[PDB]
Parts: structure tokens; C-alpha cells; sequence
């Protein structure tokens, strides 16, 4: 039912 | 009345694959506060972005960013199990108060707006406008959203899944599942749901030992 949230972005590749 | 004070744009957060999930809407009147719960975008997931947004596009990236901030500790789960109550509460000086709580953990995060933020006056008409002219685009764009989730699920649970395998799981079929994932990578990127749904397939058909794997005891 609940809409999902991203994570934090990490370190760029 | 002849004059409302109102907060003349739709406010919400940013959701999995772009969307904008709207917590108070448009012209609603001041002070007001609404809460609604989310959960974690993927397995095991333990920290979440709050990127608060003001506007009218069901695309988040095409409404005006108001802040973030991360809420983190989030305990393992599966994806979609975790419940985090997300806040806002407009005051009567227009400030913005958004909070977020992880209801295992307990743990809060929150940031205040300022009443300046976001949008001005002539922006404001220029959303309106253009969401009315997006409006149908938008529709296709949430359909497409779904799919890409579903995608993105899949992606993440094979490989978790390929993981756990290890060497239990044949070479050949390692091959075969690492050029599927790939491909279905590729796909999600673009526009078309037929295509990611035809890579989720792919992926589906050489990936039937590694079920048997994941499955056994």
C-alpha cells in the first residue's frame, strides 16, 4: 500500500 | 470571504522512480497539517531520503525542490515493511514543518522551510499551466513508474538472490543471468513499459536453477 522512498546517494562512482 | 490565505502549490515528497506523492494540495487554507506513512524502497534498505518538493507535476523532477534531509536506522526488513510517518505542518506564518518517524525504531528526523521558499507568484501560474498541458503525459509517465519499479525490484532481488547462490549456481547460468540483468538495466532507462516488462522475462527464463536454490533449505 505505502508509497517507497529512495535511499541517500552515496560516494560517486 | 474574498481572500483566502492558501498555499498555492501542491507540497509532498519525492517516491520511488521519480514521482512526487503530494502530502497537502494546492489552494489548501493555512495553517493545516497532514500525515501519511512510506516505506522503504528496497530489501534491507536502512536509510530514506525526504526530498520535499512544491508543485504540480506528477514527475518530481519538473517540480521546485524545497529541501532534504535523510532519516537513518532503519532496521532490516523486507522492502515495504518499514513505516515512516512523514509530517507537514504549515503554520500560521507560512513556515514549513516537515518530519519524519521511523515507528520500529523510533528514530526523527525534521526540517523547517521557511514561508519564502519554493515557487514565486509568476512560477506559480507558469506550474499550473503547465501541468494542465502535461496532464496526460503524466498519466502515461505514473504507468511507466510502475513498471520501472517492478523492474527495479527484480534487478535488486536476482542479484541478492546470485549472491546467496555463490558457486551452488552453474557457471553457464551466471553468464546468462549477469548479460539479463544488464539488459534489464538498460531498459528501465527508457520510456517504453513493454520493453522493461520484455526484460524482466529474459531475465525470468534463464534464471530458473537459481529459483530452485534461493528456494531450497
Amino acid at each position: 500500500p505505502r508509497p517507497y522512498l529512495p535511499r541517500p546517494r552515496p560516494p560517486r562512482p | 470571504v474574498l481572500l483566502l490565505d492558501v498555499t498555492p502549490l501542491s507540497l509532498g515528497i519525492e517516491t520511488m522512480g521519480g514521482v512526487m506523492t503530494t502530502l497537502i494540495a494546492k489552494n489548501t487554507t493555512i495553517p493545516t497539517k497532514h500525515s501519511q506513512v512510506f516505506s522503504t524502497a528496497e530489501d534491507n534498505q536502512s536509510a530514506v531520503t525526504i526530498h520535499v518538493l512544491q508543485g504540480e507535476r506528477k514527475r518530481a523532477a519538473d517540480n521546485k525542490s524545497l529541501g532534504q534531509f535523510n532519516l537513518d536506522g532503519i532496521n532490516p526488513a523486507p522492502r515495504g515493511m518499514p513505516q515512516i510517518e512523514v509530517t507537514f505542518d504549515i503554520d500560521a506564518d507560512g513556515i514549513l514543518h516537515v518530519s519524519a518517524k521511523d515507528k520500529n525504531s523510533g528514530k526523527e528526523q525534521k526540517i523547517t522551510i521557511k514561508a519564502s521558499s519554493g515557487l514565486n507568484e509568476d512560477e506559480i501560474q507558469k506550474m499550473v499551466r503547465d501541468a494542465e498541458a502535461n496532464a496526460e503525459a503524466d498519466r502515461k509517465f505514473e504507468e511507466l513508474v510502475q513498471t520501472r519499479n517492478q523492474g527495479d525490484h527484480l534487478l535488486h532481488s536476482t542479484r541478492k538472490q546470485v549472491e546467496e547462490a555463490g558457486d551452488k549456481l552453474p557457471a553457464d547460468d551466471k553468464t546468462a543471468i549477469e548479460s539479463a540483468l544488464t539488459a534489464l538495466e538498460t531498459a528501465l532507462k527508457g520510456e517504453d513499459k513493454a520493453a522493461i516488462e520484455a526484460k524482466m522475462q529474459e531475465l525470468a527464463q534463464v534464471s530458473q536453477k537459481l529459483m530452485e536454490i534461493a528456494q531450497q533449505q
